[PDB]
């Protein structure tokens, strides 16, 4: 922010925690995900057996295709839903934040609102800490709209 | 800023150096900070 | 030899039918959800561009009406015939004091 | 110089039922059905 009484910046927790909550858990579904498989058929061959060793080998290798493409699916899913994840919490902390300000505000498209007041940085804590009444400042503001 | 108004601000975070991810639109994203799902390597020893 | 093969084949099946399983009801419940939530957010829009300039968005997921609305305005939303010009000056008004 | 609030809102039940969705694995919805035949019948 920049008001009269100077700059700074300060970050949201309980949004970014949002974020945080569902990638660190996500990975919970694949980090730990390992089953055991125990003797299966020999995927190598030294001599030339045939028809046997040609369906050994098709075994392990279609198999093999079919979790490569259900990996690179998830990944790209996952991915796609992480990028999609985190923008849609940030854009839900503009709208909360646009419906606490009701009418004394305007986008200015830039990402930033324009506050018609004057601000100090104790009613920037009220807007982070949510506790700013729109009520008392509204008079005030909308004079400062419209000119 | 004229004493009489105020300007604010929000956005995210942001990195120098990130890494390329692949998704459905688009096979090179740059994200934050990035893990490999593929154990490439492993130990010399049984 | 065979039976070795014989398992291994109907094993790795069940294995890939179940991922493909787990990850189809995963996705279609997280679009299920997101559906739901989506369908009555647009009613919502739906409503803030029917009242015009007539409200405001309280926050908390209803309007606040700036005019004297009678049971008949109220249909007339549930209707989708309300006409914002009416009330527009008699609501205008009582925003801006 | 009256006026009058509009809102708006969604369906609710008391006791749903827990589904597992690409975000989180415990969620509690309105209503589910099951996809996998746990039990037969007896009898061929
Ligand atoms: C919102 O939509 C509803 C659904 O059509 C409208 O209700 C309808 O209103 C008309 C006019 O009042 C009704 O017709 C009238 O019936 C009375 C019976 O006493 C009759 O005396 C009149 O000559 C006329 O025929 C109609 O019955 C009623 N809907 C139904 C299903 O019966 C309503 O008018 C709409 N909102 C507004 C603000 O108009
Ligand atoms: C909650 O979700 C379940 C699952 O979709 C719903 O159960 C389904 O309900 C419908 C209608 O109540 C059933 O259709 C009926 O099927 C019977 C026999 O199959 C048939 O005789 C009827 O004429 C009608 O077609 C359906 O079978 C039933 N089950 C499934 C798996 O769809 C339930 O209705 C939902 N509850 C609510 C309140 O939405
Ligand atoms: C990217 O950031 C994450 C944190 O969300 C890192 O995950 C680390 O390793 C495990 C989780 O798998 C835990 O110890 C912590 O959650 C993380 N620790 C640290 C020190 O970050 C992940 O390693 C990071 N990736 C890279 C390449 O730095
Ligand atoms: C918490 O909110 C109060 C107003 O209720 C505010 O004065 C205070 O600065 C806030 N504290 C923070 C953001 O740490």
């Amino acid at each position: 922010h920049q008001n009269s009484e100077g700059r700074g910046q300060a970050a949201d927790l309980k949004s970014t925690q949002a974020a945080i909550d569902q990638i660190n858990g996500k990975l919970n579904r694949l980090i730990g995900k390992t089953n055991e498989k125990f003797h299966q058929i020999e995927k190598e061959f030294s001599e030339v057996e045939g028809r046997i060793q040609d369906l050994e080998k098709y075994v392990e290798d279609t198999k093999i295709d079919l979790w490569s493409y259900n990996a690179e699916l998830l990944v790209a899913l996952e991915n796609q839903h992480t990028i999609d994840l985190t923008d849609s919490e940030m854009n839900k902390l503009f709208e909360k934040t646009k419906k606490q300000l009701r009418e004394n505000a305007e986008d200015m498209g830039n990402g930033c609102f324009k506050i018609y007041h004057k601000c100090d940085n104790a009613c920037i804590g009220s807007i982070r800490n949510g506790t700013y009444d729109h009520d008392v400042y509204r008079d005030e503001a909308l004079n400062n709209r419209f000119q | 800023n004229d004493n009489s108004t105020a300007t604010l601000c929000l956005g995210h975070h942001a990195v120098p150096n990130g890494t390329i991810v692949k998704t459905i639109t688009n096979d090179r994203i740059e994200v934050t900070n990035a893990t490999e799902l593929v154990q490439n390597s492993s130990i010399g020893e049984i």
